[PDB]
């Protein structure tokens, strides 16, 4: 049973540089052709580009032509993207992907195929510092202006799990993440118990805890 | 370079079928082409590739209820007696030289369970948040299937465009949806009106709700 | 040689009993079949007599005629006669004195020397 | 050709010791699976190996996925298993309208019980009833007892997926020998008279070539000269033998009176002949610009070979 496991992106300043990794297991790799395909947030997919099994006969989207560098490592079973020059739109998931090769007549050469997909990794390229969010108050947790991604949020140090719902970050024009949570309450328990949403953001190392009342 | 056209969005009720259908362009018809899975917060996974003749070739584990066919320029992904599962953005793809070149996508929504209009709650903002000079309203969207909405603010019954950020819909615990918008304004803004509406719009229907500075 | 079995062959009339024709002929090429095998004895097949001898990593200088046929040949380490002739590279030596080798002595033994041990550490103080 | 072999006996055909003529594989649009495993399907050609195994063997559309390196199901473990490092390709077509019958061609088989999953390259031809249970079946089919072995019901109303398609794994192996299966090679026409850079099987040179009049026996592929030099070849395709002659080249030297007097000149080419340059062919070499006369003279200037150049009026 194959697997293909991408190693890493992150964050990154625009125009720097990213080597993303693919780590394949479970069929003979230097045999296969090999894909890098993108998705950027709520887009589609695209396709980035594909390296032959062995020769090197790369190919490239033009969208990525200059800047991004496809190859393998056949002695290790690994795939590479490296990615220079890093913009904004680069803003994506990775996904690598495998497929045989075969002779079309239509084209009279050989296509690629992609039959295999990665589990992906995610890439995000802003010019923003990284940044700590700021926790305001059916009741629930306003959790703004935060840098990168992600922040949980529990309520009553997780005590609390019934009629929760935290949505999905919101990017604003400003380059800062923001979401909610709220949870749905039973109207009569304002006056006797307490709810406290848990706010917690690793990339600065900020922990807030909020109260809420009316 | 070919380009693939697919229909935006497709419905049918659990237990129907549908044809989803990818057509490539005229020139170079006849190209064979490949479709993907893509269900909600998951990678890609590969279908079939689809002959000019009609013939497919399945990835293995792929269920039977799938079938392609072809004709003239267009080519069919066949789904018969729908299942939960089997809500997802299908995505054709195709070969060019060297290049692969993937369609926009369909996002196919399964109707079988329960229409539901929205819930819709209205924050005015905190007055933590004023008296660190920002404002944000925040209207929450919740229980509702399916799970697409129109959200359009109005300041004293005119249309704001500016400030605004919208989530798209999630599904909740409970199999339902939900979505979330932001209107930003500054605390000068928030003051000098007499309402701010937060106007939902659901398969034609309308949910108002407004909110006043006191 | 090298991963490729050749064989080399000459069919000729015998005009003798039990011997071997004091003649020369040189065996042409016959196979060369493209087999990896490594072969380190070897047996005849039969339903009589045969010979059977081995190479060796010598030196050869070969005649040939017009017709691109090896007609002689002389094996440089024969005597020093053949030997003459390899150096000179020709089949007839003419009158004179020609270098053809260079003598030298080898060593028969390994000779090491140190001066004699005298004036011990005194070990035998507490080791001994 | 095709006519595939069965599936649990699948039909192994060695390759060796010949041309592979992968372009007339390459070239048709008879298939529809065409999917290959380490090999550049349009390179083919150029790619040596000791051994090609030609796997042929006939299974359904949805199995067509399990026939590659890491697959498994009915076929993929039971009847037909591929190596997870299968180097080849796999060249199926649709065979509707060549194998299946009206009533269901029942005479392939495929495995859906058996014991364990097959080994790479395995032919298991075993048809034992095989017992599910823990009852011995004796040779009687029943409870727990089923055979091995299903047949397909191959018809030509069947869908696709429920159609033949015959497949042949071109396994490429490549050991530690000659490797005697390559594609065919390319040939040009023989081109003689002129300069060429030829490569003649394995000699390459620079040369002009001529007809030779020498006779090389039967076996004897090319002519050195004394100094190790090739002066001659056969011809690998018409037998017959050409000598080369190294091209056409030596010194070229200005004959003049001096610029003192007048400022024509004339040019002697070393060694050339006047063809492949007032000419005058001489045994020096091709001369031109001087007008050649019959009146002989005191030497002047030197040319070689008795030949002397004069300014006269
Ligand atoms: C023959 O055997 C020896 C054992 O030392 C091995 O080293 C050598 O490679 C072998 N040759 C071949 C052609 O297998
Ligand atoms: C060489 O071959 C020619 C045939 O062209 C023959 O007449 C001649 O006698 C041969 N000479 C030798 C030494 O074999
Ligand atoms: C070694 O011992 C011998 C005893 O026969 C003596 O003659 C010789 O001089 C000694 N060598 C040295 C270097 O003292
Ligand atoms: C020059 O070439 C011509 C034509 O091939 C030939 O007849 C003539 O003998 C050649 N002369 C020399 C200098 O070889
Ligand atoms: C020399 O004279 C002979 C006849 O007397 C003639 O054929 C030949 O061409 C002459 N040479 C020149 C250079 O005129």
């Amino acid at each position: 049973q194959v697997q293909l496991v991408e190693s890493g992106g992150g964050v990154v300043q625009p125009g720097r540089s990213l080597r993303l990794s693919c780590a394949a297991s479970g069929f003979t790799f230097s045999n296969y052709a090999m894909h890098w395909v993108r998705q950027a947030p709520g887009k589609g997919l695209e396709w980035v580009a594909v390296i032959s099994y062995d020769g090197s006969n790369k190919y490239y989207a033009d969208s990525v032509k200059g800047r991004f560098t496809i190859s393998r490592d056949n002695s290790k079973n690994t795939l590479y993207l490296q990615m220079n020059s890093l913009r904004a739109e680069d803003t994506a998931i990775y996904y690598c992907a495998s497929g045989y090769t075969g002779y079309d007549y239509f084209v009279r050469g050989d296509y690629y195929g992609l039959d295999v997909w990665g589990q992906g990794t995610t890439v995000t390229v802003s010019s923003a510092s990284t940044k700590g969010p700021s926790v305001f108050p059916a009741l629930g947790c306003l959790v703004k202006d935060y840098f990168p991604e992600p922040v949980t949020v529990s309520w009553n140090s997780g005590a609390l799990t019934s009629g929760v719902h935290t949505f999905p970050a919101v990017l604003q024009s400003s380059g800062l993440y923001s979401l909610s949570s709220v949870v749905t309450v039973p109207s009569s328990s304002l006056g006797t118990q307490t709810y406290i949403c848990n706010v917690n953001h690793k990339p600065s190392n900020t922990k807030v805890d909020k109260r809420v009342e009316p | 370079q070919p380009v693939l056209t697919q229909s935006p969005s497709a419905s049918a009720s659990l237990g129907a079928s549908v044809k989803l259908t990818c057509t490539l362009s005229s020139g170079h018809s006849s190209y064979a082409i490949a479709w993907h899975q893509q269900q909600p917060e998951k990678g890609p996974r590969y279908l079939m590739k689809l002959n000019t003749d009609g013939s497919h070739s399945k990835g293995d584990g792929i269920p039977d209820r799938f079938s392609g066919s072809s004709s003239g320029a267009e080519r069919y992904l066949t789904i018969s007696s729908l299942q939960s599962e089997d809500e997802a953005d299908y995505y054709c793809q195709t070969w060019g030289t060297g290049i692969l070149v993937f369609g926009g996508g369909t996002k196919l929504t399964v109707l079988g369970q329960p229409k539901a209009a929205p819930s819709v709650t209205l924050f005015p903002p905190s007055s933590e948040e004023l008296q660190a000079n920002k404002a944000t309203l925040v209207c929450l969207i919740s229980d509702f299937y399916p799970g697409a909405v129109t959200v359009a603010w109005k300041a004293d019954s005119s249309p704001v465009k500016a400030g605004v950020e919208t989530t798209t819909p999630s599904k909740q615990s409970n199999n339902k949806y939900a979505a979330s918008s932001y209107l930003s304004l500054t605390p000068e803004q928030w003051k000098s009106h007499r309402s701010y509406s937060c106007q939902v719009t659901h398969e034609g229907s309308t949910v108002e709700k407004t909110v006043a500075p006191t | 040689i090298d991963g490729y079995f050749k064989i080399y062959s000459k069919h000729t009339p015998i005009n003798l009993v039990r011997d071997l024709p004091q003649g020369f002929s040189a065996l042409e090429p016959l196979v060369d079949l493209p087999i990896g095998i490594n072969i380190t004895r070897f047996q005849t097949l039969l339903a009589a007599a045969y010979y059977v001898g081995y190479l060796q990593p010598r030196t050869f200088l070969l005649k040939y005629n017009e017709n691109g046929t090896i007609t002689d040949a002389v094996d440089c380490a024969l005597d020093p006669l053949s030997e003459t002739k390899c150096t000179l590279k020709s089949f007839t030596v003419e009158k004179g004195i020609y270098q053809t080798s260079n003598f030298r002595v080898q060593p028969t033994e390994s000779i090491v020397r140190f001066p004699n041990i005298t004036n011990l550490c005194p070990f035998g103080e507490v080791f001994n | 050709a095709t006519r595939f072999a069965s599936v649990y006996a699948w039909n192994r055909k060695r390759i060796s010791n010949c041309v592979a003529d992968y372009s007339v594989l390459y070239n048709s649009a008879s298939f529809s699976t065409f999917k290959c495993y380490g090999v550049s399907p349009t390179k083919l050609n150029d790619l040596c190996f000791t051994n090609v195994y030609a796997d042929s063997f006939v299974i359904r559309g949805d199995e067509v996925r399990q026939i590659a390196p890491g697959q498994t199901g009915k076929i993929a473990d039971y009847n037909y298993k591929l190596p997870d490092d299968f180097t080849g390709c796999v060249i199926a077509w649709n065979s509707n309208n060549l194998d299946s019958k009206v009533g269901g061609n029942y005479n392939y088989l495929y495995r859906l019980f058996r014991k364990s999953n097959l080994k790479p390259f395995e032919r298991d031809i075993s048809t034992e009833i095989y017992q599910a249970g823990s009852t011995p079946c004796n040779g009687v089919e029943g409870f727990n007892c089923y055979f091995p072995l299903q047949s397909y019901g191959f018809q030509p109303t069947n869908g696709v997926g429920y159609q033949p398609y015959r497949v042949v794994v071109l396994s490429f192996e490549l050991l530690h020998a000659p490797a005697t299966v390559c594609g065919p090679k390319k040939s040009t026409n023989l081109v003689k008279n002129k300069c060429v850079n030829f490569n003649f099987n394995g000699l390459t040179g620079t040369g002009v070539l001529t007809e030779s009049n020498k006779k090389f026996l039967p076996f004897q592929q090319f002519g050195r000269d004394i100094a190790d030099t090739t002066d001659a070849v056969r011809d690998p395709q018409t037998l017959e033998i050409l000598d080369i002659t190294p091209c056409s080249f030596g010194g070229v030297s200005v004959i003049t009176p001096g610029t003192n007097t007048s400022n024509q000149v004339a040019v002697l080419y070393q060694d050339v002949n006047c063809t492949e340059v007032n000419v005058f062919q001489t045994r020096a070499g091709c001369l031109i610009g001087a007008e050649h006369v019959n009146n002989s003279y005191e030497c002047d200037i030197p040319i070689g070979a008795g030949i002397c150049a004069s300014y006269q009026t």
